[PDB]
């Protein structure tokens, strides 16, 4: 089965860039090679089939080259409708694949997250467990570490994260932790601390909360 | 022209699922098509492929035994079955038309696809969110949905006045194979004492709706 491996993974640019981005399948696929966009929640659209050829519809600020083992997708400068995921895709033999896709984000200045912590409320206590939540909000670029501790105790497999796409109007990203326990594990420990590592932070940055104040 | 798909489905492991693909006359009449499915956050993984006219098939040799591709000329509609259901063919379906181009290969050309449709695939039950407040110069607050299955579920602050500041995240599986998303805003620590915070939130695969006033 051919794998389609593209590159980079992510991409961070500017409106009027000039963008080329890489897809390499682990065999000789002469020019049989498709390229489509897909924005979130949408489905795919087909930007250029034959590794050259233009899809009609298509701008021309699109283009590809290629051959063989190495193809390149070019956006010569970019507009803010071409911010999404490019995926290559294969038709020279089946089962037919496609690549992970290379995702184009806004590049923006660095902004550092604001951070807040919430412990569990009475309402789900009453319920019988408890859930803590920090938000990290509005920052920039996405990469940042969230760590949890338990009196001290560093937590790790019992949380799980989201993160919400680039903002429309500032670009930045918003991330929420939740930190899974059982009710009578939260009131058998005292400190609960969220420590924030991020690149617009001098230091990591931590908020703490004791139960029951 | 367009390719119209049917809505969203949730199944138990060992079930079957049919989704529907609605094209027209001559399109079923001119092209080949394919199902490719994209499981949430993944790539895409093709299926196979169909000849509407006289039914003929190619299966992905992952799939072989147990998806069926039929059509139906009288309704211009294609369908895509699969059997034996399990919770990793968890995923959007697409149905896409073949542009006849690569002679040589035979390969397709995905000229126009379809919308997608949702497919959940758990042993879960369909339950409503339980809703609690994250109790607060800027101040953050918020509600945690927790607990509800399946998706989606919606949020809004204020009944819709209140936009600027809102962060609606998307919602993780727990371990229990229940959904939990939170939604916060932003406001300034001044109006605490003086503003209201209703989030509403919504999930109609169970018909709840819930109000929750925040506090600090």
């Amino acid at each position: 089965e051919i794998v389609m491996t593209q590159s980079p993974s992510s991409l961070s640019a500017s409106v009027g860039d000039r963008v080329t981005i890489t897809c390499r399948p682990s065999q000789s696929i002469s020019t049989f090679l498709n390229w489509y966009e897909q924005k979130p929640g949408k489905a795919p659209k087909l930007l250029i089939y034959d590794a050259s050829s233009l899809q009609s519809g298509v701008p021309s600020r699109f283009s590809g080259s290629g051959s063989g083992t190495e193809f390149t997708l070019t956006i010569s400068s970019l507009q803010p409708e071409d911010f999404a995921t490019y995926y290559c895709q294969q038709s020279f033999s089946t089962p037919y694949t496609f690549g992970q896709g290379t995702r184009l984000e806004i590049k923006r200045t660095v902004a550092a997250p604001s951070v807040f912590i919430f412990p569990p409320s009475d309402e789900q206590l009453k319920s019988g467990t408890a859930s803590v939540v920090c938000l990290l909000n509005n920052f920039y670029p996405r990469e940042a570490k969230v760590q949890w501790k338990v009196d001290n105790a560093l937590q790790s497999g019992n949380s799980q994260e989201s993160v919400t796409e680039q903002d429309s109007k500032d670009s930045t990203y918003s991330l929420s932790s939740t930190l899974t326990l059982s009710k009578a594990d939260y009131e058998k420990h005292k400190v609960y601390a969220c420590e924030v590592t991020h690149q617009g932070l001098s230091s990591p940055v931590t908020k703490s909360f004791n139960r029951g104040e | 022209v367009q390719l119209v798909q049917s809505g969203a489905e949730v199944k138990k492991p060992g079930a079957s699922v049919k989704v529907s693909c609605k094209a027209s006359g001559y399109t079923l009449t001119r092209y080949y098509f394919h199902w490719v499915r994209q499981a949430p956050g993944q790539g895409f993984e093709w299926m196979g492929i169909i000849n509407p006219n006289g039914g003929g098939t190619s299966y992905a040799q992952k799939f072989g035994d147990r998806v069926i591709m039929t059509s139906d000329m009288s309704t211009s509609t294609i369908y895509m079955e699969l059997s034996s259901l399990r919770s990793e063919d968890t995923a959007v379906y697409y149905c896409a038309r073949d542009m006849p181009y690569y002679h040589d290969s035979g390969g397709p050309l995905f000229d126009l696809w379809g919308q997608g449709t949702l497919v959940t695939v758990s042993s879960a039950s369909t339950k409503g969110p339980s809703v609690f407040p994250l109790a607060p110069g800027t101040a953050a607050l918020g509600c945690l949905v927790k607990d509800y299955f399946p998706e989606p579920v919606t949020v809004s602050w204020n009944s819709g006045a209140l936009t600027s500041g809102v962060h609606t995240f998307p919602a993780v599986l727990q371990s229990s194979g229940l959904y939990s998303l939170s939604s916060v805003v932003t406001v300034p620590s001044s109006s605490l004492g003086t503003q209201t915070y209703i989030c509403n939130v919504n999930h109609k695969p169970s018909n709840t709706k819930v109000d929750k006033r925040v506090e600090p």
